[PDB]
C-alpha cells in the first residue's frame, strides 16, 4: 500500500516539472516565432516602399 | 556521387544508417528536453548513445589547425572511415566515454585516448 | 527554420502539455484513492500486532531470532515496482539499490533469488540474468486484499521451506 | 489520338525568368516583386492539358509541373498560385527523406481529386482499406513517445502502421507492376504480414515477387486481363504457400 | 439561426446535447488512447459509446456520390433527423455495432443495415 | 457588495480548470466550486432585457451573503426571476430606499424579506 501511494505521488510530482518545462518551451518558441515574423513584415514594407520609389 | 554503384553497398549502407540515426536523434530533442532522458524507451536510449558518439566522431583534427592548437592533425582514408563507422554502429565501443571521440583520426586513436584518460 | 516548421512544434508541445495535465489529474485522483486504504487498513494491522506482540515472549519455528537457520542458498529479497511508466526515478531507485546490494555482494549467482511485483521489475530482471521465481503482471490499483492474499501465502509458504531464509524487502 | 506525358522541371525558375524580364521592362511589381500576370501565365500554360472526347480522337495530355520551396514554405506566392490551379499535389519532405522513408511522399498532405477514377478495380479494393489504416496509424502516432507502455488495442494499430510504412518504401529506378503492387498490398492488409517482424519486410516483399514470378502466374494474368482480384481462396492459398516457404532472419 | 425561437425548443435541446457530448468525447481521446478504457467513469463509457455512434450517424450518402461509390443517395427531413438523434441520445440503439451507422440515411435504415450485418 | 463577487469568481476560475475532480477538500474544492458555479449561473442574462441597478444590488447581495447555498445550481435562474416578481410585489420600501439613498437597506429587514421569499420558493 505504501509503495502504491508513493508511486502515485511520484507520478504527480513528475508531471508538474513535465508541464512546466513544456510551457517554458512553448514560451521560447512563441517568442522566436513572433520575433522572426516581425522581420518578414518589415521586409514586406521595405519592398513595397522601394518598389513605389523605383517608378 | 553517393550512390550504391559508385561507392559500394557497404559504404552506402553505412552512410544511410548514420544519417538515419542522426535524424532520429534530432527528432528526439523535444521529448528529451520535456520528459527527460530517463523516460525514453530502451531503444531510443541506445539511439542517443550511438548518435552522440557518431556526432563526436565526425569531428577531425586538421593539418592547418596546428596554428590554433598544438594537435598535429591526421589524414584518414575512406576505408578506415567506413570501417570505424561500421564498428561504431555494431555497438563495439558503446562503453567508451563521449570525449574520447573528439578531434582524432582513425578509430584506433579513440581507444588510445580512452586508455590515456583511464577508461 | 520557418514559421511553417515552428507552428508544428508548438502544436505538438501543446498537445503533450495537455496530456501531461490530464495524467497529473488522474494521478491525483488515484493518490486520494490509495490514501483512503492507507488509513483504512490500520485497524487490522493494529489488531494483529497487538496480539503477536502480546504472545511474542517465546521461541517458534521461524519467528524466534532465526540465527543462521538455513543460510545455505537462495537469500530472498522482495522488490515492489509499478507497471506503468512516467513515475520518474520511482522504479529506477528501487531497482538500483537491489542491484547494487545483492548483485554486487553475492558471489555465487544462485545463493540469492528475488520475486517481483510490477511489470518494470520483471522487465529489468529479463534484461538481467537474475533468478526470478514468480510475480504479478498487473494488480488492480484497489487495495486487493483477499486478492493479494494468495500471493502473500505463497511468499510465506516458500519461506516455510527455508528456501529464502533472509527475507528482506526493498521498496 | 496519342497519349502524351509532359514534365516541367521548374515553374519557379520559369516565373523567376518572367519576373526578371518584367522588372527590366519597368512594369509595376506585385507581391515579392512578381508581375501581376504571373498567375495568368501559369494558368494559361497548365490548362492546355486535357482529355479529349471521342469525337476529337480520344487523345490526352497529362502534366507534372514541379515547384521548389525554401524551408517548406508552401504559402509563398508561386506555391499558392500553382497549388490553386492543379487538380492535386504531392508533398515530398526532407525529414521523411532522411528517416529512411523514400520516396518521401507525405500521405496526410497529398491530395488527388481525380482519385478512384484513376485506379483499377483491384487496386481500389485494397487502397480503400490502406487509406483508413494509414489514417488511424498517423492519428495514434503521437502517443508512441510515451514508451511501449500503451493500451492493448493501440499496439496492434501501431504494428500495422509500421509494417505499412515499411511496405510503401521503395528503392531507386525499380518501377513495380500494378499486378504485383495489388498483391503485396493485399498481403499487407489481410494480416498475412502481421507476424513477420518489421525489420524483414523488404526482404519479404522481394521474395514474394520472386515467388510470384516462379509460381502463381495465373493470378498475374487474371489481374492483368480482368483488372480485378482473383478468387479469394486461391490468392490466400498462394500467400500461405509462400509464407510456409519463407525463412525469417 | 440556431436559436430556440427559430428551430424550436426540442430541436435546440437535441443540437446542444449532441454538441456537448461530442465536446466531452474530444477531451477523453488522449486519456483513452494512453490508459485502458476501463479507468473511465461508468458514465463516461456511455458517453464514448454514444459519441462514436453520433459521429458515425452524422455521415450521409449522397445522390452525387454515385459516380464514386455505385450506391444511391438519400434525403432526410429535419423532422426525422431530430427524432433519430433524440433516440440515439436516449440510448434506444446502444445495442447495435457502430459500423451500422456509417453512410446511411434515416434511423430505420441503420436498423436495416445492422440486421443485414446479422444482428 | 461587488468585492466578494469579484473574489469568488476569481477563485472559481482557477478551479474551472480542475474539471476532472470534485470534492478533494470541502474548503478548498467543493465549496468554492459550488459558489462559483452559482455565481456563473446568476451572471447569465437574457437578450434585450436589462434590469434595474437596485435589483442587481439585491440579487448580488443575495448571492454573496450565502442565502443561495441551499438552492441547487440548475434552478438558480428561475429563483432569480421569481425573486424579481416577489420584489415587484412586496419590496417597495427596499426599492425606494436604495433608489433614493444609493445605499443598502436595513440588513435585518432585507434578510427577513429574502427568508420570506425562500419559504415560498419550491425546488424541483
Amino acid at each position: 500500500l505504501d509503495a502504491k501511494a508513493s508511486e502515485h505521488a511520484a507520478r504527480m510530482t513528475a508531471m508538474k516539472n513535465a508541464t512546466d518545462n513544456a510551457n517554458e518551451l512553448i514560451r521560447t518558441l512563441t517568442l522566436s516565432y513572433n520575433r522572426a515574423r516581425q522581420a518578414a513584415i518589415t521586409q514586406e514594407i521595405t519592398e513595397i516602399v522601394a518598389g513605389a520609389n523605383a517608378l | 556521387a553517393l550512390a550504391p554503384e559508385i561507392v559500394g553497398e557497404e559504404h552506402y549502407q553505412v552512410a544511410r544508417k548514420v544519417q538515419q540515426t542522426l535524424q532520429r536523434y534530432k527528432e528526439l530533442q523535444d521529448i528529451i528536453a520535456i520528459l527527460g532522458m530517463d523516460e525514453l524507451s530502451d531503444e531510443d536510449k541506445l539511439v542517443v548513445h550511438r548518435a552522440r558518439r557518431i556526432q563526436f566522431f565526425l569531428s577531425q583534427n586538421f593539418h592547418v589547425a596546428e596554428q590554433f592548437t598544438g594537435q598535429p592533425g591526421s589524414y584518414v582514408p575512406v576505408k578506415e572511415t567506413v570501417r570505424g563507422f561500421k564498428e561504431i554502429l555494431e555497438g563495439k565501443y558503446d562503453h567508451l566515454p563521449e570525449d574520447a571521440f573528439r578531434l582524432v583520426g582513425r578509430i584506433e586513436e579513440v581507444v588510445e585516448k580512452a586508455k590515456a584518460m583511464g577508461v | 527554420a520557418s514559421l511553417r516548421d515552428i507552428k508544428t512544434r508548438i502544436n505538438a508541445t501543446k498537445k503533450t502539455s495537455q496530456i501531461t495535465k490530464a495524467m497529473e489529474m488522474v494521478s491525483t485522483s488515484k493518490l486520494n484513492r490509495a490514501e483512503q486504504n492507507a488509513k483504512s487498513f490500520v485497524p487490522y494491522m493494529e489488531k494483529i500486532q497487538e496480539v503477536v506482540a502480546n504472545v511474542a515472549l517465546g521461541a517458534g519455528g521461524a519467528s524466534h531470532p532465526m540465527l543462521v537457520s538455513r543460510p545455505v542458498k537462495k537469500t530472498g529479497y522482495l522488490v515492489i515496482t509499478s507497471d506503468r511508466g512516467l513515475a520518474g526515478a520511482y522504479n529506477s531507485n528501487v531497482l538500483r539499490l537491489v542491484y547494487q546490494t545483492i548483485q554486487k555482494r553475492h558471489a555465487s549467482p544462485d545463493e540469492y533469488a528475488i520475486i517481483v511485483i510490477g511489470r518494470v521489475g520483471l522487465s529489468f530482471f529479463r534484461k538481467r540474468n537474475m533468478p526470478v521465481i514468480l510475480d504479478i503482471t498487473r494488480l488492480p490499483d484497489q487495495p486487493s486484499f483477499a486478492d493479494i492474499k494468495e500471493i502473500a501465502r505463497k511468499t510465506v509458504g516458500l519461506f516455510a521451506d527455508g528456501t529464502f531464509d533472509e527475507l528482506y524487502m526493498y521498496y | 489520338g496519342k497519349h502524351v506525358l509532359v514534365v516541367y522541371d521548374d515553374l519557379s525558375k520559369q516565373a523567376a525568368a518572367y519576373r526578371e524580364l518584367s522588372l527590366l521592362l519597368r512594369r509595376p511589381p506585385g507581391r515579392e516583386a512578381y508581375p501581376g500576370d504571373i498567375f495568368y501565365l501559369h494558368s494559361r500554360l497548365l490548362e492546355r492539358a486535357a482529355k479529349l472526347s471521342d469525337a476529337k480522337g480520344g487523345g490526352s495530355l497529362t502534366a507534372l509541373p514541379f515547384v521548389e520551396t525554401q524551408a517548406g514554405d508552401i504559402s509563398a506566392y508561386i506555391p499558392t498560385n500553382v497549388i490553386s490551379i492543379t487538380d492535386g499535389q504531392i508533398f515530398l519532405q526532407s525529414d521523411l527523406f532522411f528517416s529512411g522513408v523514400r520516396p518521401a511522399i507525405n500521405a496526410g498532405l497529398s491530395v488527388s481529386r481525380v482519385g478512384g477514377a484513376a485506379q483499377i478495380k483491384a487496386m481500389k479494393k485494397v487502397a480503400g482499406t490502406l487509406r483508413l489504416d494509414l489514417a488511424a496509424y498517423r492519428e495514434l502516432e503521437a502517443f508512441a513517445q510515451f514508451g511501449s507502455d500503451l493500451d492493448k488495442a493501440t499496439q496492434a494499430k501501431l504494428a500495422r502502421g509500421a509494417r505499412t510504412v515499411e511496405v510503401l518504401k521503395q528503392d531507386l529506378h525499380q518501377p513495380i507492376p500494378v499486378e504485383k503492387q495489388v498483391l503485396i498490398i493485399y498481403a499487407l492488409t489481410r494480416g498475412f504480414l502481421d507476424d513477420i517482424p518489421v525489420e524483414d519486410v523488404r526482404r519479404f516483399e522481394k521474395e514474394f515477387y520472386l515467388f510470384l514470378d516462379q509460381n502463381g502466374q495465373h493470378l498475374l494474368e487474371h489481374i492483368r486481363t480482368t483488372k480485378d482480384l482473383p478468387n479469394e481462396d486461391d490468392l490466400n492459398k498462394a500467400i500461405e504457400a509462400f509464407k510456409k516457404t519463407f525463412v525469417v532472419s
